[PDB]
């Protein structure tokens, strides 16, 4: 005695992949083309709604990847080429009788170059870091010259972190989940409806998760398979430990004319005495915080096992060291004094290294030249988080890290997005005439 | 389980009016549809109207459909009806009952659940 | 609130339709997805006209129930499921249904072609 | 099967028009494609919702049959011709009925708003 | 003509109401803006649908006249003012008035569902 | 053949330095330029 | 044997045959090929 009514506008949804629009409140990451948000985003909470989440099968990072790279070659297209920079180098060292760790960090060298009018040279002296030169007065290369074009990016344009917003278009909706305890994976209980994300910065980093979210409770272990060494481990803490870092050295910067149009940023002079660039990370909190990770690693690893951290075992400086750019620079730090213990049952310093030809993304053929910053810089971010690899009775633990999309991860851990059916039907009374 | 009482007066004059209540507990008032049914002192008993659950569609016997008016408050749980011209042919004792209708998507009834004690209105 | 009441029942949810309603329709990528977004929405709107139901949001219909699709009680669809639960429950009937609701429409509108006929 | 009553004698042919009508709506280039495909949908609709027939197929009208667009006998019309051959005979007229549609319309919604008006 | 009526006043106004209705619808910037020009329609045709009103343009309603919103006579409204004016006066109360009326489309969706449902 | 509508009883309220067309068209006309001149040849040997 | 005019000297006759004829065509030299480098990121093939 029942018929089928027809019902538009269910609150029904399907697992769906779709493009979602940036949004924000000259920035590499901003741009006039991306809509202003709203003052105030609405949030509606679910009640008895127990939605499935899987944080490493989420379509929400691949955008969130892409578009980051995407806007990094909007922002350095617009540029100054440095293509005639791949000449010989003839280099001494830097301040050749100092005493210090940098102690050959600094090379300076000496190249013709060229100048506005293709008929004429202009000889040109200049400092680079040990990093990007190499050799082949000495004769060196730019490392990058045997691999990729080196494009300068452009001094007027900030690498600061600006918090970018996703949002769904008309027709799909965002599943925020807001359980406590949640390991990025299996059903959540507090599943509330968002248009937009909360505004994730796009931080670069490796190793180290910097100036990202905090767990509300517990520090949270997050892997795609925790018994599958071929996957990282992310380690997102409830608690920031803070860590200041800074390059010391106060450097002048100068500039040449290359071209009709064009002009190369170069590292000049150093004021001073050179110092070596270095993270400071309190001893007290970092040993707590590795404290609170060992106890939450145990749960999943044995209550009776040994959990040892030691240093990256090799590859690109950008994977064994801790990568990041504050200041405008590009820093890369040791970390070896953090990751060095033993779990059985004072300020630290962390030396660093700066580079100023990058090949961001793990992409090879487009390398980026970074222009040194005039003065001394100083920076204080959050560890927020980490990322850990591992290799019996020791299960030992690395910082592993360097696939940009888990740093994406730990921010869109909590979100999913999903496709809005809004027909449907069910038996009822009602005959139609 | 459930108890619905009838309020009201008694003697009125031809081509007066009288307002008749019932209030209802135990159940929920909003869930079920209404209806007034009466019985002359030496008759039988007849439907005479019928409100839905929420309230909006009324129904009535032709015998009273241009005079009697029927209503509800879900949030003071009460039934009233309105009713002008009592005629002689009107006199009865009305009671309120629960059933008679469902809202399409409940299972359907066309009978009347439970009843109250009656209210009597002579002319 | 949009899909406040997704996990309300469906009697309940029944009485929100206009709020995602009005949700679902309000680069070269973001074009492609307002234009898709577009075309999922005038899909459905074209399959309610197919149907009869062009201007309802509750649409009734002269389709039996088959009681094979789903045998629960009434009361039991309407007062203790949700629309999530519903639908993964009848996903698999749902092409037979939409063939049904689409070949009712049509000879629904024969036979008002044919009385409209008589003079 | 769509088309496949193109050439099947209007009767015939009438009895599948939701295959093509759900057919019709079903780079930079391709993106300009879509969207003018779906403007040309909705024009289609716009139009039928003008003449009063936005939730039907099968619309029947107030708009008497002048003979002189087409003076063939209604059997002819419906058992012997295609609905190519039909519009390929009425295109030369096609504006004049549309035009009488939209204003036969606009009476009837003026009349029924009159008769709304009575208390 | 297109928008002739604009400086009329509401009641010869009304009866020009397909000529607009015909011209609000017939590099990435252009196509955007097709796009949007769509949204916007689309944003129309829903609302409509929302208040049962997808099929008309002259579309009457159960929503009573507060007075607040306009306390003029009904014939100094159609006969001395024009829809500009008029629009100038409601915008402050737009939004109420929507409100309302869809409020009394779902009321009138249940109502009928119920009688649909007596047997 | 465009089809100018005449608005009698219509009075509106215009502002030519609010006008968003004059954007419109310098932009335009800025695209079109570079577009011209850009499948053209480049002199950066000239500077010599 | 398909034209758009047939008449026309001006117009190409395409010919679609209803049986195939097969040509076996090679490069029987058993060529060596090397590379150089020819700037920053940039390779140039050529015949050895
Ligand atoms: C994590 O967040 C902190 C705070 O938001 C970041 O520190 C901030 O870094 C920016 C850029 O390096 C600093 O802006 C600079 O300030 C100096 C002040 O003299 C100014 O001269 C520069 O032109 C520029 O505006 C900002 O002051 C600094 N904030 C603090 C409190 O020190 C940190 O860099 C973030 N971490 C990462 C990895 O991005
Ligand atoms: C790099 O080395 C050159 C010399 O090899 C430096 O130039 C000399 O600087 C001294 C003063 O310190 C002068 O007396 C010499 O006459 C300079 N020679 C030339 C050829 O310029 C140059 O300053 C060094 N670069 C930096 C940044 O200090
Ligand atoms: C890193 O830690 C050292 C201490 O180990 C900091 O040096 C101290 O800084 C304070 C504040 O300027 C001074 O009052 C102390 O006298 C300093 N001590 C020494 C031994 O120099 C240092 O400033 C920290 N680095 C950063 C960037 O904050
Ligand atoms: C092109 O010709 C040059 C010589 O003109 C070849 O190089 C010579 O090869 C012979 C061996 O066949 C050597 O003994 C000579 O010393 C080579 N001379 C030089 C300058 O390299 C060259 O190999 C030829 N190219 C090819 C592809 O055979
Ligand atoms: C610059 O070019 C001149 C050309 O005569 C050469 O003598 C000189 O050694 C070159 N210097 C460097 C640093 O390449
Ligand atoms: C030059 O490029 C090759 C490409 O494989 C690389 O293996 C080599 O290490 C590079 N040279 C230096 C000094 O890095
Ligand atoms: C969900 O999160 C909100 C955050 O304010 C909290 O108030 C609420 O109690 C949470 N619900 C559950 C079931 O944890
Ligand atoms: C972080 O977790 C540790 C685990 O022991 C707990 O003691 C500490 O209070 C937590 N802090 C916050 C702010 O939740
Ligand atoms: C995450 O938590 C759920 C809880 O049900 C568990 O089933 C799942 O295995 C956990 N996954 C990891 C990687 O810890
Ligand atoms: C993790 O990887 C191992 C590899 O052997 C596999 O056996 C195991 O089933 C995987 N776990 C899950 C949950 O897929
Ligand atoms: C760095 O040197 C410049 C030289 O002009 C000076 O003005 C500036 O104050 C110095 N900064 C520091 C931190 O020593
Ligand atoms: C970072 O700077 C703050 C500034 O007050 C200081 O208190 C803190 O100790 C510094 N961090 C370290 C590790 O020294
Ligand atoms: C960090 O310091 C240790 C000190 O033993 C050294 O062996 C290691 O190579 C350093 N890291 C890098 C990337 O060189
Ligand atoms: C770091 O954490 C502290 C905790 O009180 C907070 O006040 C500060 O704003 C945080 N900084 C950043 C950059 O997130
Ligand atoms: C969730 O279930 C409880 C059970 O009593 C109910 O009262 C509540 O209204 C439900 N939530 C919603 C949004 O209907
Ligand atoms: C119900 O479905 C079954 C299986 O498709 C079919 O055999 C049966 O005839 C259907 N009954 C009705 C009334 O449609
Ligand atoms: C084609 O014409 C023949 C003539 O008898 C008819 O039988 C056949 O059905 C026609 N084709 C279609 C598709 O109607
Ligand atoms: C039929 O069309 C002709 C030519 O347009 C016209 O003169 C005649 O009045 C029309 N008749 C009707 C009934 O519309
Ligand atoms: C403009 O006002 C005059 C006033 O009499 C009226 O006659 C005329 O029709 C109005 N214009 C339009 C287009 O209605
Ligand atoms: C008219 O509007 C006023 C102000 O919003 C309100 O107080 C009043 O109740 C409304 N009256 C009606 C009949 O809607
Ligand atoms: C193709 O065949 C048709 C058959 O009717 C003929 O009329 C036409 O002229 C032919 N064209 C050519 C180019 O052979
Ligand atoms: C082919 O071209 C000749 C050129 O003189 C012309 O006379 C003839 O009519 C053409 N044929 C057709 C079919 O157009
Ligand atoms: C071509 O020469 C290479 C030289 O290594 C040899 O390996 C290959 O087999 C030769 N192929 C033929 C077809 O002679």
């Amino acid at each position: 005695n029942l018929w089928v009514t027809v019902y538009y506008g269910v609150p029904v949804w399907k697992d769906a992949e779709t493009t979602l629009f940036c949004a924000s409140d000259h920035n590499v990451w901003a741009t006039h083309a991306c809509v202003p948000t709203d003052p105030n985003p609405q949030e509606i909470h679910l009640e008895n709604v127990t939605e499935e989440f899987n944080m490493w099968k989420n379509n929400m990072v691949e955008q969130m990847h892409e578009d980051i790279i995407s806007l990094w070659d909007q922002s350095l297209k617009p540029c100054v080429k440095l293509t005639p920079l791949c000449v010989t180098l003839q280099c001494t060292n830097y301040a050749p009788k100092l005493r210090s760790m940098m102690r050959g960090e600094i090379k300076n060298c000496s190249f013709n170059m060229t100048t506005e009018l293709r008929d004429k040279k202009q000889k040109v002296y200049s400092l680079f870091y040990r990093l990007d030169v190499v050799q082949i007065n000495k004769e060196y290369r730019l490392i990058n010259c045997n691999t990729s074009a080196i494009t300068q990016a452009c001094p007027k344009v900030s690498f600061e972190p600006i918090p970018i917003h996703y949002c769904a278009p008309a027709g799909f909706a965002i599943l925020k989940c807001k359980d406590k305890k949640f390991n990025g994976t299996g059903p959540c209980q507090n599943v509330s409806t968002v248009q937009c994300t909360h505004g994730i910065k796009p931080v670069v980093s490796t190793q180290l998760l910097l100036n990202g979210s905090l767990a509300e409770e517990e520090v949270i272990i997050r892997s795609e398979n925790i018994t599958n060494n071929a996957k990282n481990i992310l380690v997102q803490l409830n608690t920031s430990v803070q860590i200041n870092c800074t390059r010391p050295s106060n450097n002048t910067v100068k500039s040449i004319r290359i071209g009709p149009g064009q002009a190369f940023y170069y590292f000049g002079d150093v004021l001073g005495h050179v110092r070596m660039a270095h993270c400071n990370i309190s001893k007290a909190t970092w040993n707590e915080t590795l404290g609170k990770v060992v106890k939450q690693l145990r749960k999943h690893f044995g209550n009776n096992t040994i959990i040892r951290f030691a240093q990256s075992s090799g590859g690109d400086l950008e994977v064994t060291t801790h990568s990041f750019n504050c200041g405008g620079e590009f820093f890369y730090c040791n970390t070896s004094g953090l990751f060095n213990s033993t779990w059985i049952s004072d300020s630290l310093i962390l030396p660093c290294w700066i580079k100023q030809i990058i090949n961001m993304w793990q992409r090879i053929g487009q390398a980026m030249y970074a222009p040194p910053i005039q003065g001394v810089i100083r920076c204080v971010s959050n560890i927020t988080g980490l990322i850990l690899t591992r290799d019996s009775t020791t299960e030992t633990f690395r910082p592993g890290g360097g696939d940009m999309r888990d740093n994406w991860r730990s921010e869109l851990y909590k979100y999913k997005v999903v496709k809005i059916e809004p027909l449907g039907v069910a038996p009822t009374r009602c005959k139609r005439r | 389980e459930v108890q619905l009482v009838e309020t009201g007066g008694g003697l009125v004059q031809p081509g007066g009016s009288l307002k008749l209540s019932c209030r209802a507990s135990g159940y929920t008032f909003s869930s079920f549809a209404m209806s007034w049914v009466r019985q002359a002192p030496g008759k039988g008993l007849e439907w005479v109207s019928l409100i839905n659950d929420r309230g909006g569609l009324t129904f009535y016997v032709d015998s009273v459909k241009g005079r009697f008016t029927i209503s509800r408050d879900n949030s003071k749980n009460t039934l009233s009806l309105q009713m002008h011209s009592l005629r002689d042919g009107d006199t009865a004792v009305y009671y309120c009952a629960t059933g008679g209708m469902s809202s399409a998507l409940q299972s359907s009834k066309y009978y009347f659940d439970f009843w109250g004690q009656g209210a009597l209105v002579t002319v | 609130g949009f899909l406040g009441a997704a996990g309300s029942t469906m009697g309940a949810a029944s009485m929100t339709l206009t709020v995602q309603a009005r949700n679902l329709l309000s680069g070269i990528k973001q074009l492609q997805a307002r234009v898709l977004a577009v075309e999922h929405y005038l899909r459905d709107q074209q399959l309610l006209g197919i149907w009869g139901c062009s201007g309802k949001l509750i649409c009734c219909t002269n389709v039996p129930w088959n009681s094979s699709w789903s045998n629960r009680n009434l009361s039991e669809i309407w007062d203790n499921m949700t629309w999530l639960q519903w639908d993964k429950e009848i996903s698999n009937y749902t092409q037979i249904i939409y063939g049904l609701l689409e070949e009712s429409q049509n000879q629904q509108e024969k036979n008002e072609q044919d009385l409209l006929a008589l003079d």
